[PDB]
């Protein structure tokens, strides 16, 4: 999320059994940096390998 | 000063298309909406009086709506032969004071130009004076790019270009250039070449001629 | 610094922006040097046809009053964001009582 121009970035890393649906699960995420910014983002796009 | 906003100054529709022109107006007109037909080398003409009637020798694929401030030109099928300067005005009183314009275009394919270099005659040189004579007609569009190479040199000053509007005929462009030259810059000479670049072929059209002949 | 940034007949060198659609946020620099339509008239650009442009250089001048005069404000911008702080005031560190 970006919130006047600060970034943040909330990363969890937890295993799992998964084969193709959404995990009904519950997970508890935690800040790892903190970026600001201060510029407007609006679109996005999704890097794969 | 009323000054008339208009919203584009440079436009372009080809063959088949309709374009819209909404002139927002500073002034409130009502009803008297009015536009010019002006033919490059001809007298202007009157194109619509008050909104709902054309004038005689307008066709029936000219209209137009709207009223007050806001009214668009309706223009559908554009042919070759409806180049005209659009002007916001009204008919009512004195003073008329005009806008900037819009510019109409008929856009086509592309087409090879033609180059014809030909030299001056001896008797300008008596009194000394020298013009290079080369000419570029049918090409399109009209951003077309004219070198000069003087004995092999790039030359770029002394380059007096003219340019014309678009042909009612067959919607061509013409274009020429003269380069202005003394008697002692003529002499000193002798092989002149106008090259013209286009995009219907690989090969440019270069031409040269000697000054002995 | 009317002595030295401000030039004799208006500094019209730098430019700024005046009015725009949006407001922009903390941290964040116009450097689009091109110009915008106002209002609901087009105008396209170049001035004319009734439009507000945000078009507008600084008025430096060193013989006019303090209201124009070029300050040179260097804004100290301190914040505390969610990172550990490690740019702290000049006090001496005591003992852990």
């Amino acid at each position: 999320k970006n919130i006047d121009g600060y970034f943040k970035i909330y990363s969890k890393h937890t295993p799992i059994n998964l084969v193709r649906d959404l995990p009904q699960g519950f997970s508890a995420l935690e800040p790892l940096v903190d970026l600001p910014i201060g510029i407007n983002i609006t679109r996005f796009q999704t890097l794969l390998a | 000063d009323i000054v008339m906003t208009q919203s584009h100054k440079f436009m372009s529709t080809s063959v088949g298309h309709r374009v819209s022109i909404t002139c927002k107006a500073s002034q409130d007109v009502g009803n008297d909406v009015a536009w010019y037909q002006q033919k490059p080398g001809q007298s202007p003409k009157l194109l619509i009086y008050w909104a709902s009637t054309r004038h005689t020798g307008v066709p029936d694929r000219f209209t137009g709506s709207g009223s007050g401030t806001d009214f668009t030109l309706t223009i559908s099928n554009v042919q070759s032969e409806d180049l005209a300067d659009y002007f916001c005005q009204q008919y009512n009183r004195y003073p008329y004071t005009f806008g900037g314009g819009t510019k109409l275009e008929i856009k086509r394919a592309d087409a090879a130009p033609t180059v014809s270099i030909f030299p001056p005659s001896s008797e300008q040189l008596t009194s000394g004076g020298a013009s290079v004579v080369c000419f570029l007609n049918n090409f399109y569009p009209k951003d077309i790019n004219v070198k000069w190479k003087i004995d092999g040199s790039e030359r770029q000053n002394g380059v007096l270009n003219s340019w014309t509007d678009q042909d009612s005929k067959d919607s061509t462009y013409s274009m020429s250039s003269t380069l202005t030259l003394t008697k002692d810059e003529y002499e000193r000479h002798n092989s002149y070449t106008c090259e013209a670049t286009h995009k219907t072929s690989t090969s440019p059209i270069v031409k040269s001629f000697n000054r002995n002949e | 610094s009317n002595n030295l940034d401000s030039k004799v007949g208006g500094n019209y060198n730098y430019l700024y922006r005046l009015f725009r659609k949006s407001n922009l946020k903390p941290f964040e620099r116009d450097i689009s040097t091109e110009i915008y339509q106002a209002g609901s008239t087009p105008c396209n650009g170049v001035e004319g046809f009734n439009c507000y442009f945000p078009l507008q250089s600084y008025g430096f001048q060193p013989t006019n009053g303090v209201g124009y005069q070029p300050y040179r404000v260097v804004v100290l911008s301190f914040e505390l964001l969610h990172a550990p702080a490690t740019v702290c005031g000049p006090k001496k560190s005591t003992n852990l009582v």
